[PDB]
């Protein structure tokens, strides 16, 4: 029917009456702000946190919980739903942390769609503008669909490596972050294949498969180290923080900027390539996104923890030193790729400085964080010792 | 020179090979089963596509509760009785969509097949968007409502009463706790698709009856995204369905999955329901027979028959001992109110002819008790009586199930009044039920959580609720309060005065 | 003085803080486990606030280790000085060797009263977690339902103390 | 106060019950489909055709109208508030474009929205990132400042060339499409001076004032004819047609395709230059969106309309030879330019080859669809004149 | 190394620099003009800021719409005399908004100063999305209202009545043909600062109280894109007030347009608001004279008065002939019904006393008149009766101003009787007021437009309305109706059996 046979309280005459006529002349209590009990990181309490903070139930023998109590059903020998005991970090209060972008799911979602919208639009124009006539062929059927393809299953391997994370963080505002770095990963993942089979769309024999970049992966030489790296980051470490830790504040910012920036970002331009770099500013701009939750979390919160920063700090320059190895024998490896370069590509003056800058870099963001006293000089010398 | 492009699906295309082999390739969870390295998903997305579908939703929603939804004072013209349910109905789903996050992050983790992994994934970033929504329902209802008390700090006030406990077993613990597919029927199979999936459309249905109309604009659109859940939950058990271990151990899970699920639910939220509102929309027996018996146990599982799935063996028990059990704890809930974050109604006269109508002999036993406590003057703080006061004088002990946290009184029920107590190494233990019973012998480690009555053993009530929180702004009035009415608040010191001090049941075999 | 902040805990925050020995703050915490923690525990007096206690132990015992070890140790070795790897791999050997649920259900919840983190590192504890749940599950959920359910408490060794079936 | 004091008829029980008690039992019409009598140029009527067609107030004698009857008020002297002696082209029916993209307004600044929020992501990536330490200085100070910059002026004129068709365009979905045209245009500017702006920011010394730039401009050698076609197409056309069709199909197709594609998105990647791409992108998805619909509107609609396609591609011919000579003197004086670049850059053959694939581009794109016979070859030498 | 970004302002503080000069750089239109080459805007946008600002409004107008709104049958749950109003109202402002898209392109033409350009170019892009949004309403009440007719072919068969040629008159060509300046004082200074800022929000009120939410959610969000209009206005006299031609001819142009919008708004917003709805929000005479008076007339104008503006030498007259304007032309729209496409009622009983309270001897005029229109059966199909013919039998000839296009019957009107009839080169031309015979008289030139009665000479009634389109989808009932019930809606026959032929008034004087 036009009306429906549905009646709604506020419209229906009878019983909005009905309602109006129950309700209280004014508000039962003027405090109309929900998480007013939330401690404010900025001026005044945000969105972010007020619809975040405490969402998670600890109770209060987790650092920071509300609650009391045991949980109500734990795991067959008796581990807890969430405990302490799944990592070696301590704090005074797991909710501390703040995302310096402040994203819930919404904001997130809007601008990952409006990256994707764009994305489309950009093909669309690309390939109608005909631009992919002045591209490199060399570096297109080799360097972006095998190397670059085959780092598809670096970024995905640290996608992976959040799984356990997403179960074990133990407050709401680490286990929103930790879920968006890791999406972020597989977006990128997903953003390599994408261009390869945008390639195969407009360049007739360019195969899409997989099978090329992937046994690259799984057996060629440029990426060996990478890849042993990767499967001990993901399914050798059982703490959900040094995963967090080791792929973002150690291999990722060392290994996988060097790569993403100072090789195929700064090398793909030199072959007429517009394409591959559309993809690497959003995978820059996500590395630099996630940077300042990263941040916030080891750095201000833990690592400057008011009662444990020693004993933290000791615990990541711990973890950096694990994982600075395999990360620098990753960028050993790696180097090799640059013999198969054309002929006057590259100098070995040039990737030194590239070396540098993502060292510097480093330095400068994460080791002097905690204090770990790191040698430029000896990294770059350790790293460039993989050339021919 | 064609304009061209890329979509989800051609990219998915090759999701599944994305995952590669080595050694340490393997679930980091303990669990009895092996999800095949083979298994697909049903739906070929990839992190762009998921973003856009999902910011085309949140466009709609927030546009209509920022403006016109606002404009109407939609926020205000709701029932008092609505407006106090939607504090337990979207905070307790709250944690329900946020531990789901952790379950489905398990689940990725367990998953072996890149697209079975991607599957999940798709529901952890869904159960972080429902966590957000029912976040905002009660941030909406706290900022432009009648009361916003307790839709203000339930987060912290939901802590104080004893319905919380029960509400983290089935939608915090029974998720996250256990055999990775334990925790997957749980979830998906049981809690998903018998449960949550039909919920979620009744409240906005019982909402709209009272008024409300910021919780369907929100919880519809929570909706749309269950279906991927409810093919997460298909396929797990499709990834399990082949490995021996399953014969051997799937239906046993799946039927303490069910149970779980079914011993909170089948009365908590025909309680909500029914006296929760002012106007209704179906009786709660009706409802839950269809839910339980037909959708569920009918349909949904016979479609897993082929996979060896049965229904669970507890079901006749559940449907025995369904019919009275929401009326059963509304008596206990109202009698505790002092315990909650909301404000409680007695039933009005509409109502007692529509529950009598609705449950020949509702009157006789509940009917006459709420008068009773009513003409004693329970809702007026100067009467000096909480309802709890008349449990005790005539001697009706209130239980808490070890294993369920379900609240359960034996000698006033009209339901089950089954009782096992149990001694063991030095504590007590109250069960309700022989499925409950032979979880905790068999998992005694597994539920060790403490009770209302054991924590706040010797304490006087004015006490907890004041170091727990449960005062509204001006810090003398309490947030709780026994009648829906904008006069005649209680205080603390009208608690304080009742000099109620709490006492362990069990203590009283000793 | 009840809930989040009393007596009791005040008490045990003060005794903690005159700990100054991993040694001795680890052997503390061991013991602590062993009265207070699981359906084993020597008593249920400190029910309410055992699990806070607990906690506050284990911060201690944990910046203890990090001064005491250095890095080598702090990932592979036990606040007590056992190998980590030895006992994960040890303990799991045991499990794998259990006749029953009842012997296997012993050995996990042992080793968590024994080796739960700051004690052994969380990455092999963990793994542990993994293996060792994984064996018990499928011991414990093997014909659930056959044995009755008064057999099943005298199984279990439980005091019936009062049933009521109407 | 509680519930404020105006009452709503959607909610007051009394309003209410006075609105339900007046309504039919059903709908009046079942038709209930606004525009239901506009002929869809694809299966389905689209909420483009809906919301726009005939919402301009033509009558009968303007082609296509609806109305009837002289206009209410007209210019001193009897000129019409719109009429056929604005154009030289005929047609059937005015209202017979489509905008490929079917863009109506809200959709349009949706996605130049995502494109704004986008940008400040990248730009807050990129400076974050440190990207600036490889980019040739040079290029930047010199060819991103200076020339780059100067090409501002250029896509500024082309947006004001649009002023006139905005007031004299014969139907909504043409005004609709042309000021959509131009808005592009002042945005693509506006991104120039953008990164004129980022680079002031991020680059000590730069200075982002527009005097350097628009002296270039207004007195240079390099754009002297293309600042001289500008100046024509823009003030000395007072035929809206002849302004967006000179303009698209015959100016910006050559000049602009050649500036913005052959040269700097080119030759910026050259130069460790990924930041002038980053917003050339965007250039040449607007450039692409609009050929869609200048296309439609030119050729579709005019070019080939049942009763005026010989004569409408008789006036599109010649007002090609009219624009073709003056843009190609455009072109000729921009050949100046390579001399300024560092040794090595680039060679004439290259230049040459970059010179037919944006000719060979325009003669399939354009100049082929109204018969317009152009010798690519000729094109090009006379082109290659202005090379030092 | 730190995040940073370039923001709109950041850009615009460059723009005025963008436009370069050239000798042929200059306005392509006639004018009197000169705007000042350094002009400058209020607001500070650029192209991408400005898209993002609209898309964000979009999306909660949108969202509201589609969801919530949608949800509540808002298109449905409105008074039947408002559906058809705003078959009107927002199909009239459709054609305003979009002849404003062209007037502004002439403005962005006419000015030199980059930022005047950029500003103007705001309101191009603004009254773009305005059209599209007045379209909206009548898309969406045609999709989901009471009757979709004429919501869904507004564009086509408004083109059959005598109130189009007014609208056209003040929101088409007055808004594009003439010195530019002219078109910005009809548009900006007195159209947008004197009527529709204030219209678009007084139609939100007056909608609200019918019921309508759907137009306050659309138009709500018009009215923030106002501002900047408004702004336009004033620094276009504030770009030309330094230049000798301001001070000899502003306010001669503002004069002309402020009588020219005045003389279409006074009787026929008045008429819709009082007419077209069942509850009223405020008496038209007190709305008018706050608008034009005091706002306008007053605030508005004064603050201009330091760049030579003065307040129109008109306007005295204005308010003498405003009182009974809009109760004198209902009376026509009525008689003329079926040449519209929208459905009338005569007021109710309820009505003609709030008339009568409103305005004293409105009964014994007008009110009298409906009661005997109702007696001869005007509401009924079978009656064979019109008003028109009582106008016919009672010597009452209606005439339309050559100039404003509105018509009037000065032998029975309560307001201004005047009617100036002259004969030049052999056609009659008829005016009803003083400013609009001298515009005539001045520019003969500029008013040629044909009048419904010269078209339609010698041609039966039902004839016009089928060549036209003025019919339901069923092909015989008509669009238009005397009565707004759902029952005895008049036919393509019913009027033909009428038997009226047009004939044209003015060829009675020899
Ligand atoms: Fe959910
Ligand atoms: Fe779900
Ligand atoms: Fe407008
Ligand atoms: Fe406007
Ligand atoms: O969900
Ligand atoms: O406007």
């Amino acid at each position: 029917s036009m009306l429906g046979e549905r009646r709604r309280g506020l419209t229906d005459p009878e019983m909005a009456a009905v309602i109006l006529k129950a309700l209280p002349e004014a508000p039962l209590d003027g405090n109309n702000k929900m998480g007013y009990f939330v401690t404010p990181r900025w001026k005044r309490l945000t969105e972010y946190e007020a619809l975040t903070v405490y969402a998670q139930p600890n109770a209060d023998w987790i650092a920071g919980g509300l609650d009391w109590g045991d949980w109500t059903q734990k795991f067959h020998g008796g581990r807890p739903s969430w405990g302490n005991e799944t990592t070696e970090l301590r704090t005074v209060d797991w909710f501390k942390h703040r995302d310096p972008l402040r994203r819930w799911h919404a904001p997130y979602v809007k601008d990952k769609a409006e990256e994707w919208r764009y994305t489309d639009r950009f093909l669309q124009g690309y390939s109608a503008d005909g631009q992919i006539r002045a591209m490199n062929p060399t570096w297109r059927d080799e360097f972006i669909n095998r190397y670059w393809g085959a780092f598809l299953f670096n970024e995905y391997g640290l996608f992976n490596a959040h799984s356990q994370g997403a179960r074990e963080a133990l407050s709401d505002v680490t286990r929103v972050s930790l879920a968006f770095w890791g999406f972020d990963k597989i977006d990128i993942a997903q953003m390599i294949q994408l261009e390869r089979g945008f390639l195969a769309k407009i360049v007739p024999g360019f195969d899409e498969s997989t099978a090329v970049p992937k046994a690259e992966w799984t057996n060629g030489e440029v990426y060996k180290s990478a890849r042993l790296a990767v499967e001990g980051l993901w399914q050798e470490v059982f703490d959900w923080n040094e995963s967090a830790f080791s792929v973002h504040a150690v291999y990722d910012a060392l290994f996988g900027q060097f790569v993403r920036r100072e090789f195929f970002q700064r090398l793909a331009p030199r072959f007429g390539d517009n394409l591959t770099p559309f993809f690497i500013n959003q995978a820059q701009t996500y590395f630099q996104i996630a940077k300042q939750g990263v941040q916030d979390l080891y750095y201000n919160c833990l690592g400057d923890d008011p009662e444990f920063s020693d004993y933290n700090r000791t615990v990541m320059r711990n973890w950096t030193g694990k994982w600075l190895e395999p990360t620098i024998a990753a960028l050993r490896d790696f180097m090799g790729l640059f013999a198969k370069l054309p002929a006057g590509t590259t100098d070995k003056e040039e990737i030194t400085a590239s070396l540098y800058r993502v060292v510097d870099d480093w330095i400068e963001d994460y080791a002097s964080r905690i204090d770990f006293k790191a040698d430029r000089d000896q990294i770059v010398k350790a790293v460039l010792a993989g050339l021919k | 020179r064609a304009p061209t492009s890329v979509n989800a699906q051609e990219v998915h295309r090759w999701l599944q090979s994305f995952n590669w082999d080595f050694k340490n390739n393997r679930t980091k969870y303990a669990t009895k089963y092996k999800m095949a390295n083979e298994t697909k998903e049903q739906f070929k997305l990839i992190a762009k596509e998921y973003a856009r579908m999902e910011a085309v939703k949140d466009e709609r929603q927030f546009g209509s509760l920022q403006d016109a939804l606002t404009r109407l004072n939609a926020g205000v013209r709701v029932h008092p009785k609505w407006n106090e349910t939607m504090k337990v109905v979207s905070n307790f789903l709250e944690v329900g969509e946020y531990n789901a996050i952790a379950a489905t992050g398990m689940l990725w983790d367990s998953a072996q097949a890149a697209e079975q992994k991607n599957g999940y994934l798709a529901q952890v970033l869904d159960e972080i968007r429902h966590t957000h929504q029912c976040a905002y329902v009660n941030y909406y209802f706290a900022k432009n409502g009648q009361d916003p008390a307790g839709h203000n700090d339930a987060r912290r006030t939901r802590t104080i009463g004893p319905l919380w406990k029960g509400m983290k077993r089935v939608f915090s613990d029974g998720f996250i706790s256990g055999d990775a597919v334990e925790c997957s029927l749980n979830l998906q199979l049981v809690g998903e698709a018998c449960f949550t999936n039909p919920l979620i459309v009744a409240v906005t249905e019982w909402a709209a009856a009272n008024g409300d109309e910021i919780t369907p604009t929100v919880f519809l659109s929570i909706e749309t995204d269950e279906l991927r859940h409810m093919a997460n939950g298909y396929q797990t058990v499709v990834s399990i369905a082949n490995d021996p271990a399953s014969a051997k151990y799937l239906n046993t899970d799946l039927n303490n999955a069910f149970w779980t699920q079914q011993k909170y639910f089948t009365p908590v939220l025909g309680m909500l329901f029914e006296y929760g509102s002012k106007f209704k929309v179906e009786p709660w027996v009706k409802t839950w027979d269809r839910w339980v018996y037909e959708d569920w146990g009918g349909i949904w599982i016979g479609r897993l028959g082929k996979y060896g799935v049965e229904s669970p063996r507890s079901l006749k028990d559940a449907k025995q001992d369904a019919y009275w059990a929401h009326h059963d704890l509304y008596l206990l809930a109202y009698a505790l109110w002092p315990t909650g974050f909301f404000r409680l109604a007695l039933p009005d006269q509409e109502e007692m002819e529509w529950f009598e109508a609705n449950y020949p002999g509702w009157y006789d036993h509940y009917g006459k008790i709420y008068e009773e406590w009513r003409a004693r003057g329970c809702e007026d703080p100067s009467s000096g009586f909480i309802p709890l006061m008349w449990f005790i004088e005539n001697n009706h002990p209130i239980y808490i199930d070890r294993v369920s946290q379900v609240p359960f009184c034996p000698s006033l029920a009209k339901g089950a009044s089954t009782l096992r107590v149990h001694e063991y190494n030095g504590e007590m233990h109250t069960f309700s039920d022989q499925w409950g019973e032979r979880m905790w012998l068999a998992e005694p480690e597994r539920y060790e959580c403490q009770n209302i009555f054991e924590q706040y053993e010797g304490r006087e009530l004015s006490e907890v609720i004041a170091e727990l929180h449960g005062l509204r702004s001006d810090g003398k009035t309490l947030i709780a309060q026994p009648h829906v009415r904008g006069d005649k608040l209680w205080t603390l010191d009208d608690i304080k005065r009742l000099n109620c001090v709490f006492k362990n049941p069990v203590k009283a075999f000793n | 003085l009840g809930i989040h902040s009393n007596d009791t805990r005040d008490a045990w925050v003060n005794k903690i803080a005159q700990l100054n020995t991993l040694e001795k703050a680890a052997e503390m915490l061991k013991q602590f486990r062993m009265d207070h923690t699981t359906p084993f525990r020597n008593s249920y007096e400190l029910d309410n606030d055992y699990l806070w206690i607990e906690a506050k132990l284990e911060e201690k015992v944990a910046v203890l280790k990090a001064r005491a070890f250095n890095e080598v140790d702090f990932r592979h070795k036990t606040a007590f000085g056992e190998d980590a790897k030895s006992v994960l791999d040890g303990t799991v050997a045991k499990m794998n060797a259990a006749k029953d649920k009842w012997e296997a259900e012993k050995i996990h919840i042992g080793f968590r009263q024994a080796y739960k983190p700051p004690i052994m590192p969380v990455n092999y504890f963990l793994d542990g977690e993994r293996q060792l749940g994984t064996r018990l599950m499928e011991l414990r959920n093997l014909n659930y339902y056959d044995t009755p359910l008064e057999e099943l408490r005298k199984q279990r060794g439980v005091r019936v103390v009062h049933l009521q079936s109407p």
